[PDB]
RNA sequence: UUCCGUUAACGAACGAGACCUCAGCCUGCUAACUAGCUAUGCGGAGCCAUCCCUCCGCAGCUAGCUUCUUAGAGGGACUAUG
């Protein structure tokens, strides 16, 4: 199974996809303040917005 | 007083005042005539008369000098073309005359030199008496 | 019935506020009459 | 939580609780600032980027109301639409309608989408995540929708309609349009994962 | 010797407030403010008098003369009406201390019952019927 | 001893451009602002040590509003309640303060006003300008003379008058008047013709002072230097020095003291000995870009409290100990 | 003896008006006369707009033309000999005086 | 092609900008019976009724009237301050 995770935005880093819709920002975990991954986010979005991962493993890549 | 008591609740006690107050004449083609060139059917309500003339005395209770030409506008509204767009059409100057000219033989209001409609001292009256007694 | 005072031609007449001009002969005559360009 | 100001003056602003810690700063509600008598504030939002994150969850809501053109500008009628929806809202679950409206909000957001992004060459869909106003908007969206298109050519009253939307989002069951359609956008996100 | 005459202002609408002290008067066009008649929008009028209480206005009758506009744009600019002349009030004949008390109340509810909305209605261009919309272009 | 610390009050949001302070009336402080409004604070004079040693000095009492740019200086009668103002419009107004209406209007000041001042039998009102003229008003807010014109038409200066006092002797009415042409003038009311030209600084002056008892006559300005001078006649005894800008002057009502706003604290020498023995800082030394500068200051009635005005609307007062 | 003169004021320019309408007003203060003016009147935009092009092809673009006119009063209470008097200087082109009697 | 700056270029000309019109703020100025608001008087109507109170009508040598309306002169914003 999996469980949700909780993530925040703690930088945003840019805007990917061929219509630039899509933002890259790098994420935190608030369970482990350890684990800070990249993630692809659809919609508006600034430094502090608190994602909902439905997995928690998927890693984007530099200007993906 | 009249301006005190909601217009909706105070234009359903005048027009039941008219009715048991005394009578007035009512034409022979009250049932049949449609109020507006616009209109598609004449009105809902067979007291409609009734509501037309207290919802008439107040027009010349909170003004002065009205003439018919006026009360068309006043009672005009939206025609629609079928087809084509719709516009502002007024009413029928036959129903806002006679209702005036029963409130004159009534005593509610009088006609104004300078042109128009007056409300009457006793006029005034009768309405600030039945605006007293509305909740 | 109704012309151009400054062509005598019979459309695109302008009979507003007394004109009576063609649409072409008041665009050339706009600035002497005093119709001015703002907006 | 001295904030004696209420909606229509009757529903209590304080008492309603955003369990989401995601959406709970891009639902407005919970702070004194967002309290309001009435969801018709001509409020000077879409000036900025991120202001309608201010803007009052009820006034967004009946925001939503006055679609497809013949119902453009029509807000005085959305915002009776609101009251008599509040009021069925209250008359069916005995509770404050502002916590059913809330969670209703928070239920009816899809977490994950579907686009088609380039990789190292080739564009093809893979899954994103949606951000929490992006939420908060879809899921108005889905809501209003659902209860627009419950009640065309139908006895029921739009009133009605919103109300059993906005009561059978917030228990979650899978009935409202809302659920449905945040699942299904889910699935099709999960598809591609 | 207590009276203030005091505006609000929206798209076209403007309302205008004549302050007496008397006891506990609102008249908007003569009518009690009770009975603004868009209801939807009463408790919009009525925002002023709950936000500072009626106790606040148990010594001045309020003539509001409100001219111009539509119906929403009339009911806010009644509203600013209330909220800058019970400014003006308590300025000229109160205190200062205790306008400052009130100008926060009423700024931190809405910054429009005190600033009005320079918003107006863009003018039209030619080429569609609309400050913005053009109209439909067919090629073939 | 010295000067001591008590609070600072904030009722204004632009820079404060000047006080004055009544005698006779004394628990009314008024104060102006570029603000065009012109606030009037009443003193219980509390100290509320529950919250913090909880800051304000007192509690504002009324806005004169009604100026159409903002006030530059401004002073009270000498006898009542009457207040007089100048401002950027080119006006200057008669305020009452039992009422908060305007009560009087002096028009005619072609261009901006910067400087105003009452008389003893409050008959003779004079109004410095960027006009460069000074122009004397009566009561009624009408002409009876106007001193100015380049060299042909008269002695006026060429660049702005700046500031305007009286000197407080009786028996020898006359006005003090400093320049942004770098020059002070000695006029007289009897004739408006001038006595001496005090010419001093190298910079524009910004502020002219006359003694309590009218016997020397401080200006400050542009150098940071400031000349103090004789008013009998024309005379420069000494030479003092701030480094900075000056704005604002004053002498202590009845002590020989002498306080100067310079752009980094306010200075305050001696006359007993040409030497300074108090400095006055902000409170508060945040690091954000230049601090507020002292913009004018004022003594009370009986020298126990001076009020220094700033650029932020800030007001901060100043006890004495003993 | 005095009656009740108004005099009206019509232009296309503001300030060739204005000069006049001043030096009238002025004219008359050294009279000690009873000047209630100058009255302004909502200044009337006669607008046309009209296509561009002579022939109807391209974009259809039109330029809308305007004549600003503007109405002053000044009133006073003379004889309309005194008036005359007043009434005589130099006045610039454009302006239009058309001095009547009131009741 | 706005500017900083770099620099075999130096110094200039147009276009952009500036500019003009309209809208947005001004209880500050000038006023206004072809705009009005305020108060006072008389007139009506209600009413603890006699006055007071409320709502309209009407007339003026009422205004230390111009807030609302009109239109002129200006002011205001410059990214000014952090
Ligand atoms: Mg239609
Ligand atoms: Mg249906
Ligand atoms: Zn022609």
């Amino acid at each position: 199974d999996t469980q949700v995770k909780l993530a925040v935005v703690v930088k945003v880093m840019g805007r990917t996809g061929s219509r630039g819709q899509v933002t890259q920002v790098r994420v935190k975990f608030l369970d482990d303040q350890n684990r800070l991954i990249m993630r692809n986010v659809k919609g508006p979005v600034r430094e502090g917005d608190i994602l909902t991962l439905l997995e928690s493993e998927r890693e984007a890549r530099r200007l993906r | 007083t009249v301006k005190d008591v909601n217009p909706h609740e105070f234009v359903k006690a005048y027009s039941a005042h008219l009715k048991r107050s005394g009578k007035m004449e009512l034409p022979e083609w009250v049932d049949i005539v449609k109020t507006a060139r616009f209109k598609e059917l004449p009105p809902s309500d067979a007291d409609w008369y009734y509501i037309r003339a207290a919802s008439m005395a107040r027009k010349i209770y909170l003004r002065q000098g009205i003439g018919i030409g006026g009360f068309q506008k006043i009672y005009g509204g939206r025609q629609r073309n079928g087809s084509r767009p719709p516009h502002f059409c007024k009413s029928s100057g036959a129903v806002s005359r006679n209702i005036l000219q029963e409130l004159q033989k009534m005593g509610i209001i009088d006609v104004d030199p300078k042109g128009g409609r007056l409300i009457t001292s006793q006029g005034r009256r009768d309405l600030d008496q039945v605006a007293g007694t509305v909740p | 019935s109704r012309v151009c005072r400054v062509c005598g031609n019979s459309h695109g007449l302008i009979r507003k506020y007394g004109l009576m001009c063609c649409r072409q002969c008041f665009r050339s005559n706009a600035k002497d009459i005093g119709f001015i360009k703002y907006r | 939580p001295g904030g004696d100001v209420k909606l229509f003056n009757r529903w209590t602003f304080e008492d309603v609780q955003v369990s989401d810690i995601s959406l709970n700063d891009y639902l407005a509600v919970t702070s004194m600032k967002h309290y309001t008598f009435l969801p018709h504030s001509a409020g000077r939002y879409s000036a900025k980027r991120f202001r309608k994150a201010q803007c009052p969850i009820i006034e967004r809501l009946t925001n939503s109301l006055m679609m497809h053109g013949r119902n453009n500008g029509k807000k005085i009628m959305a915002v009776r639409i609101i009251k008599h929806t509040m009021e069925i809202i209250h008359l069916l679950t005995d509770a404050n309608p502002i916590q059913i409206i809330v969670d209703a909000i928070i239920n009816s957001g899809p977490r994950e989408d579907a686009t088609r992004i380039g990789s190292a060459g080739v564009v093809r869909r893979q899954a994103v995540d949606i951000s929490p106003l992006r939420r908060v908007n879809q899921a108005i969206y889905l809501l209003t929708t659902g209860a627009r298109e419950s009640a065309f050519r139908n006895v029921k009253t739009i009133a009605e309609c919103l109300a059993d939307e906005l009561i059978n989002a917030a228990k979650g069951s899978s009935n409202s349009y809302a659920i449905k359609k945040k699942d299904e956008i889910e699935r099709v996100a999960k598809a591609n994962r | 010797p207590g009276t203030v005459q005091c505006f609000g202002r929206k798209k076209t609408a403007v309302a205008v407030a004549y302050c007496k002290p008397g006891r506990g008067l609102i008249k908007v066009n003569g009518a009690p403010i009770e009975l603004i008649r868009p209801e939807m929008l009463r408790l919009k009028a009525f925002e002023p008098i709950l936000l500072a209480g009626r106790s606040r206005f148990k010594d001045i009758d309020m003539r509001i003369r409100v001219r111009g506009g539509g119906k929403t744009s009339q009911i806010y600019s009644i509203r600013q009406a209330i909220a800058k002349s019970l400014v003006a009030y308590y300025q000229k004949y109160v205190d200062e201390a205790a306008k400052k008390e009130v100008k926060e109340i009423f700024a931190r509810y809405d910054r429009t019952l005190l600033v009005a909305d320079p918003r107006r209605c863009e003018p039209k261009k030619f080429g569609g019927r609309g400050a913005r919309a053009r109209f439909q272009k067919s090629y073939r | 001893e010295s000067l001591v610390y008590a609070g600072v009050m904030r009722g204004h949001n632009d820079v404060v451009t000047a006080i004055a302070t009544p005698i006779d009336n004394s628990p009314f402080i008024v104060s102006s602002s570029r603000d065009k409004s012109l606030l009037v604070w009443d003193l219980t004079n509390p100290i509320q040590a529950t919250q913090d040693s909880s800051s304000e000095y007192g509690v504002p009492f009324r806005r004169l509003t009604g100026h159409g740019h903002f006030v530059q200086d401004v002073v009270l009668s000498s006898d009542g309640q009457f207040a007089l103002s100048g401002s950027w419009d080119g006006e200057l107004r008669l305020w009452d303060l039992s009422t908060g209406v305007t009560t009087r209007r002096f028009v005619g000041h072609e261009k901006d006003v910067l400087s105003v001042a009452f008389s003893i039998d409050n008959r003779q009102i004079v109004s410095a300008s960027r006009d460069r003229t000074i122009k004397l008003w009566n009561t009624l807010g009408e002409c009876k003379y106007t001193i100015g014109g380049d060299l042909g038409g008269g002695e006026g200066h060429t660049g702005w008058v700046s500031c305007v006092r009286f000197s407080p002797n009786n028996f020898a009415p006359t006005i003090v008047s400093g320049s942004w042409d770098r020059s002070v003038k000695v006029w007289n009311l009897t004739n408006c013709k001038l006595r001496c030209t005090l010419d001093g600084h190298g910079g524009y002056v910004s502020a002219v002072a006359v003694s309590p008892d009218g016997s020397l006559c401080a200006s400050g300005g542009k150098d940071g230097v400031t000349l103090l001078w004789d008013l009998t006649e024309g005379k420069r005894l000494y030479s003092l020095d701030a480094g900075s800008i000056i704005n604002s002057l004053c002498f202590s009502p009845n002590r020989y003291w002498l306080c100067a706003a310079t752009q980094d604290s306010i200075k305050i020498w001696d006359l007993e000995s040409k030497h300074i023995v108090q400095d006055l800082r902000p409170e508060v030394p945040v690091s954000t870009k230049q601090m507020l500068y002292c913009t004018c200051l004022s003594w009370s009635a009986d020298g126990s409290t001076l009020y220094a005005g700033y650029t932020d609307g800030t007001i901060r007062i100043y006890k004495i100990s003993g | 003896v005095q009656h009740r003169i108004r005099i009206t004021l019509s232009s296309k320019s503001v300030k060739n008006l204005e000069k006049v309408c001043s030096d009238l007003v002025k004219g008359a203060k050294e009279k000690q006369l009873k000047v209630k003016g100058p009255v302004r009147m909502p200044t009337k935009v006669l607008n046309i707009t009209t296509r561009k092009s002579p022939c109807g092809e391209g974009t259809n673009t039109w330029d809308r033309f305007e004549m600003r006119v503007h109405k002053r009063v000044i009133d006073l209470v003379s004889s309309p000999d005194v008036v005359k008097q007043i009434t005589s200087i130099t006045i610039e082109p454009g302006v239009e005086v058309e001095v009547t009697i009131s009741d």
